[PDB]
């Protein structure tokens, strides 16, 4: 089947509908709260190594909360939870360019762009890694590129159905 | 309306077998604890065994060696066999319907349909 | 294993009286105790079950009650016919167990 | 310090993974030979890549553990899905074990094309198993298609207490969930009836 | 009589999943105890939380029964799925059966932390399988993470004639079509060569 | 994978490409025909347990027509079609949110708003369920009204590029 | 899960982000070379026969020239990839179509239209068989008219959307 | 040559499954008795329905097979995906086998309601593998529900060389990979601990 | 051009084994049944069994327990042993190559290629 | 079992004469049946198969028909070559049977 | 700090068993290979065994059938029993602590801590 | 089975001279060799492992090197302590082996 596990809502009021990464989840210790529009991709797309990262975290928080937490580990809570969770064919695909020497995403680093002006930003993508170091950012200035002339466009594009509903 | 009719000779002789047989008619058979009970003179009730449809049964330990009951639900009947009779088994035997409820506290049990009784004397005469 | 102690031995009443019977038991019941009346030259008849439920065609004078380790069974205005051998009895899982009986005379 | 379209500014998170642990294992790589996956804060397994093996019969004595039911149940658990997620598994003797006490010892013995070997199967699995920080250990001997090969004799997986292991590798949920998916998915038929 | 935005009435439905009944198993619950599996309008699966066993040997004689080859195929499959969909069942004693002539008996002995059990196990199936109206017979002790105990000492499926038995929660296909992929999904391994 | 079973043509010619509960299908015993709209999302969603719902009374009619049906029955057949039929992670979500005391679908009861004016309604969403009962309306109002807010917006946006296309 | 497999960039520059199958992938031992926009479908429907079938081909190619090619095969890496590469529902939606009586898709034949003016194209769907042959157009050429209607349709939206943005 | 909306020609393609040959199994048709899975440029099984057995014992000896490791790995998962996918196979004697010396001949007795039988669990695998070109052998007396039958009494997978069989279908894929998730899906028990 | 050679002993006493092989020279040796059949004098064919290169065997009921047929797919041949022979064994023993055709009705079977005979017979002189 | 009896037991005809032979299997047969002929002094020569089918080297005088549990060899015009004993054979699986054989003589 | 204290008798009569216990006083005792090795006179190093804290042993061929090793991981002992003694089996015996390293190349192994040793002498006196 | 010859015999050189001691296996040995040092009247001594690097307490005097087949310990400048009996040392899976030993006297 597919992923159906629903986001908890963001702590952080500065993003109403989007999600919140706190200073324990991130290495570098600080907080990150990503908007409600990027977030809304993670309900449709099946191939965003990120958004099935904010699952897992998402899940293991609300686990802690609600459920009696032990030391001992129900192996089989996990188990049972993991596709309702993350895309496992993800994972695989990333296998299958590991393999093939392509380069390929180990899940532990992400990028996104982030307009300084606003603070709105783009879904963070898994920075790929090759030969046991990340890819040089000019390796795949393309993908970023790609993902700015998107942003641009969306935005054009509500822009223009918001003049329309105005008028 | 229930009814056991209990079958079996009474008057034997130590080391023999006693074969008593309680034939059911009246309800259903599965779903109860066919149970056989005695009674020594001059002494209490006592629980010898029960099985049920599958053929599971239950037998009093100190007797377990010497015990055997079995069941045929083709005519709805159970049998109890107690080999090598002493002096000690000199007593009168019960055949016993016996439900057990199990699904909600507080659980219960009883026998509530109970055959006449056979007497059983063993003797050298 | 679960065992039954009646008390008393023997109980000596007078028609109209109260009876009180009970039933101890080694350790908490695993199902609540079934009261018997037995009589000479006839079977045991079931007079209570779960502790407090009458059987079919048991008259409302006997009574029960009791949890834990501790049972009791209750004749509020006995009759001369109530004069019998009565037994508790106690099921654990394929293990049925009596209790050696109270002898009720007059 | 790296704008795009002069308004973009491209930023980076690194997600701390070792917060899971309390939810499912995490597993990581120490260095070539040594790697782990922790269930919690006081249990894990390590698994080694060694030319010294730790057992030396012909016992895996899973029924009688079972019976006995002294080990750790999400130990077993992961034990259970490492094997069963290797391909084509046909040489029995080929895996050995220790579960007195309750302990883990589970030994997997690589020694013999090498693809349809027991060794490309079992290095398989622990290449999905201990994702991030096998490659290091992995295609020395490079082999056709998927097939990897390596100079070790034997595969060992133990249980251990928690220690801060993960130098060559952060720890991840990855490896174990995504090999969740393939037991099973490989196995050979024994006899006619499962 | 629920207007939203002046001009959206909240109307509701609700399924008629018996409909389903000869394509798909509908499961559903009588009372605390008793709960069903019914197949089509004839044949189905009673299973009751009881402290009553009906069953006291150690036996399963699964392969005999297949041998006989006289049990309803899809009670069959229904029990199967039920057995392989436990989490870690690692103790063959507490599950005794009778299947002769062709009739399906199952009991699951649950008396005994309480996570690493077979009555945990079996009880989070039993909540999957007979899933709506579960919930008030379970829980009673509540239990660490997503454990279940309970005061019954056993758990009984035995096969049954239709009747109308849903008092309690309607007739669902759910519980068994999830159930049907947790199939194998947490089984230990008791040889090498499955 | 995913889902695959298409939805048959409706019966009712009300609704030309949308989905028709019959008088059996329902409890009240009466008829509800769904429009395209709402029944081309079930096409594209992944967490709509009415789709899976509609999947599966389609497929058991369908069989029904087909294929000989005879009272003993083919647990193999629905055990194939399963998953092409529904999503058994959303079964899964629900079991999760069951567990966490989070209010749950069970599958039987189903929402949805009508314009009563033109007809036209949204896609039924589950009754949720909680302590052995359904949520009071209140509790879920919220979701309620976003769903009319979804049925104005998206509806005015139609609205916009028929504009554009006519002109 | 859900198939991830990125198809690999186009040999052929004319279509700049679509897929193009070589003479040895076809039977008329031709190239034919599909649009970006038909191609963009492929990473977001489920039901479409023709995008597993060119995940399939692409997976073949990728394999042929990163790894190192034996006669003996690697069983195991299909069945590893098999689930990131096509969806088994689809496959198994078209078996019970089978078992049914139903026209349903061999994988073999795909049918598409062609703007010849412009060169662009549909993306392909099925030809159906049925009784052992293949449907005649004109039993299923209702759909073959969707599929105009539906180029159409798309198009003239985006000339709206660029009429905005130009404007 | 067919014109729609006067601006859209209708045109077509096949796809030329064969290239695939190198990275999977193809399965194609010859006629109404033989089949073929061809693994490669070099190897496959034929499989043969037939009145004619070539087996007449009750032995499958997988174990001994796999310890002396003689046969063709990808063959013996082609045989056991297939196995796995039978559903209710309960009759251990209606397969019976011979794989001395690395050879695979695999031999299903379909001889005998018609649905519970291994003749139908059997037929249905066997039209899911050879998925295409089976339905002229299949269905011949039509069953309830998805219930095939035959006049066949046998079915035969015995290994072969490439040869260019498919002269009634064309090769494929398709039904290896859709076989792959049917794997034990719906096997029986037959021991408490798999 | 298929040829079958027969070679064996075919003088005998009683309680002795008789021990018959046949070599075949042309064409495949899999998918064939390679028989043994004998005709008694004044008595009709009978079929003793026949053999496949996996080792599958089949035998005439009435000799079944006395009679081991067997296979050499090194050297494409197939022996036939009679044990414990008595005058019943007394008849001209011939190798034959059968095939079956079961992939289509009507099936069909024959015996196509024979070898020349061997006369066996059994006595006390 | 499958059995099959040959009728009649001797055929008496002059050469240039039609000759007929019947075999009936004691049920309907799981394959049709091969006719040989068989002369003293040498092996047994495979005639017909499948009930109708010549093998190599049989010339077209030699006919065959039948289904069921009946089936017949015919000889349009025999030639002195053709006085021989004619067998009927049957295989069900793993069994081959022959009828008792026929003499057509002079 | 580690000792390995050694006890056993070194007193034996031909066909009796040499019985030699060695205690770890220091450091873990898992992770080594616990060995038996001896010196008979004018002679080298002969290696008997070794075990570790499994009971997983390793023994010299040539003794394979007479030797046996145990451990008892309570205390941190192993044992060494050689039976049917001989006149070559007079050596002093050690045993000592082993410790393979086969993580990377070069593989190594070493016998780093030895106890004192024990002689033992066979002989009809 | 991998086996240790030690060359040579016995070495006859004064103090402050350069000993050199080879061990050769008879094939490529599985771990690099150990060397021992051993008086009579006490326990051998390990001296070297992994055929180059020096235990603890050892002299810088005592070296190491080889590999394949070819292992040699290196003593630079004698002491008269140094005077006693050398073993190389090769250890296979579950199979320890010992050089026949090598003796340097003044
Ligand atoms: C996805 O792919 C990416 C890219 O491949 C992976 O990123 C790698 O992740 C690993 C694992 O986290 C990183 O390794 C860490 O590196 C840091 C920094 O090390 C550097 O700086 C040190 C000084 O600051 C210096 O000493 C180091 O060199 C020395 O050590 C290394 C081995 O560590 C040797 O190879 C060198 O020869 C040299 O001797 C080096 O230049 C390390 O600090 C870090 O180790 C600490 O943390 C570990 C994890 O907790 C502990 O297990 C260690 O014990 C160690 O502990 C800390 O060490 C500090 C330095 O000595 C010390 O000051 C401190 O007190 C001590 N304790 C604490 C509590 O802090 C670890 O080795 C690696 O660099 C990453 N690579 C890149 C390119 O970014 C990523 O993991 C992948 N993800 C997945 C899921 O697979
Ligand atoms: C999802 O979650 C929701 C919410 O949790 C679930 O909804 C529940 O579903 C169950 C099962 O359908 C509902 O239970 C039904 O209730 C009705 C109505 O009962 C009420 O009114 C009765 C008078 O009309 C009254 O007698 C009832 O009280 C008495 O009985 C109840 C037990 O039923 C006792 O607890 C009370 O103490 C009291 O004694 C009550 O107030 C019931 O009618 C219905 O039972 C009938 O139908 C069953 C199903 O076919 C049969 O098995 C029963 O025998 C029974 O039969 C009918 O009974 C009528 C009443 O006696 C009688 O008139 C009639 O002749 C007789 N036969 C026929 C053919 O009609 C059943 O108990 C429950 O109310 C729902 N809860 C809510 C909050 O809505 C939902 O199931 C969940 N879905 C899934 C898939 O899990
Ligand atoms: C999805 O469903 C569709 C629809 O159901 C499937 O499409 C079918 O696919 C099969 C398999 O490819 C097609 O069968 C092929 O047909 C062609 C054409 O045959 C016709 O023309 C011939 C003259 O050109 C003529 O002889 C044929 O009739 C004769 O033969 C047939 C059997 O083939 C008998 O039934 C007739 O009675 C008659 O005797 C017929 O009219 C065939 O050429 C082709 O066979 C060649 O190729 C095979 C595959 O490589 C080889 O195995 C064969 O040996 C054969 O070889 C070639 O034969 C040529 C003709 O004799 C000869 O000239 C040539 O030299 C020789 N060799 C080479 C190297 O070329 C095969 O039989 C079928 O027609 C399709 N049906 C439809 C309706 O389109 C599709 O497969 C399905 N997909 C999946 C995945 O299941
Ligand atoms: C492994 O588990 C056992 C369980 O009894 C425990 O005693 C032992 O200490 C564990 N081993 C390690 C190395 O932690």
């Amino acid at each position: 089947g597919t992923f159906t596990w629903t986001l908890s809502d963001s702590e952080g009021k500065d993003t109403p509908g989007g999600y919140c990464l706190t200073r324990w989840m991130l290495i570098e210790a600080e907080l990150k709260c990503f908007g409600n529009t990027a977030v809304a991709k993670c309900n449709e797309k099946h191939d965003e190594e990120f958004c099935d990262m904010l699952r897992l975290f998402d899940f293991n928080k609300q686990a802690i909360q609600r459920l009696k937490a032990e030391a001992q580990m129900s192996i089989q809570l996990i188990n049972k939870a993991v596709n309702a969770l993350i895309n496992d064919q993800l994972i695989m695909k990333n296998h299958l360019r590991d393999i093939m020497g392509i380069p390929y995403c180990n899940y532990s680093k992400y990028w996104y762009l982030n307009h300084t002006t606003t603070g709105r930003t783009s879904l963070p993508k898994c920075w790929l890694v090759s030969n046991g170091s990340y890819l040089n950012e000019t390796h795949f200035s393309d993908d970023i590129e790609q993902q700015a002339d998107n942003m641009i466009t969306e935005m054009l594009q509500k822009e223009y159905m918001e003049r329309q509903g105005k008028t | 309306q229930v009814q056991l009719q209990e079958s079996g000779a009474g008057l034997l002789k130590p080391s023999e077998t006693l074969s008593l047989s309680c034939t059911v008619d009246g309800e259903s058979f599965n779903g109860f604890f066919w149970t056989w009970i005695r009674q020594p003179p001059g002494k209490g009730l006592e629980w010898i065994g029960e099985i049920n449809h599958l053929a599971s049964t239950g037998y009093n330990p100190s007797l377990k060696s010497r015990v055997t009951i079995s069941v045929d639900t083709s005519k709805n009947q159970f049998s109890l066999k107690l080999t090598s009779v002493t002096a000690a088994d000199t007593a009168v035997y019960y055949c016993a319907r016996g439900y057990s409820y199990g699904f909600a506290w507080p659980n219960y049990h009883y026998l509530d349909v109970w055959g006449k009784g056979t007497t059983v004397t063993v003797s050298s005469a | 294993e679960i065992v039954l102690t009646q008390s008393p031995a023997t109980l000596s009443l007078s028609p109209g009286e109260r009876a009180t019977l009970s039933c101890r038991a080694s350790q908490s019941v695993s199902s609540y105790l079934a009261w018997y009346q037995h009589k000479p030259g006839q079977a045991p008849r079931l007079l209570i079950y779960g502790a407090s439920k009458r059987a079919t065609g048991i008259p409302s004078r006997f009574s029960g009650s009791g949890s834990g380790t501790d049972f009791s069974l209750t004749i509020s205005s006995l009759e001369p016919e109530d004069f019998a051998v009565y037994y508790c009895q106690h099921r654990s899982d394929w293990r049925t167990t009596f209790g050696q009986g109270t002898r009720l005379e007059i | 310090t790296s704008l795009y379209k002069g308004v973009y500014e491209l930023q980076t998170l690194e997600l701390n993974m070792e917060t899971l642990n309390m939810t499912m294992p995490l597993s990581c790589t120490k260095n070539n030979s040594h790697h782990y996956i922790m269930v919690g804060n006081e249990t894990g397994l390590e698994l080694t890549l060694t030319n010294t093996s730790i057992i030396n019969h012909k016992f895996c004595n899973l029924s009688d553990a079972h019976k006995k039911n002294l080990y750790d149940h999400a130990l077993m658990s992961i034990i259970s899905t490492f094997h069963l997620s290797i391909p084509n598994f046909n040489q029995y003797e080929a895996m050995s074990c220790d579960f007195n006490g309750g302990k883990i010892s589970v030994q997997y013995n690589l020694s013999h094309n090498h693809c349809g070997t027991v060794a490309n199967g079992v290095l398989q699995t622990f290449m999905r198993m201990a994702w991030g920080g096998s490659y290091i250990a992995l295609d020395s001997g490079r082999g056709n298609w998927d097939c990897i090969m390596t100079s070790y004799q034997y595969l060992i997986i133990q249980n251990t207490t928690w220690e801060d292991h993960c130098q060559f590798s952060r720890p991840s949920p990855i490896g174990y969930l995504g090999l969740l998916s393939q037991r099973t998915r490989d196995i050979y038929i024994s006899r006619r009836l499962l």
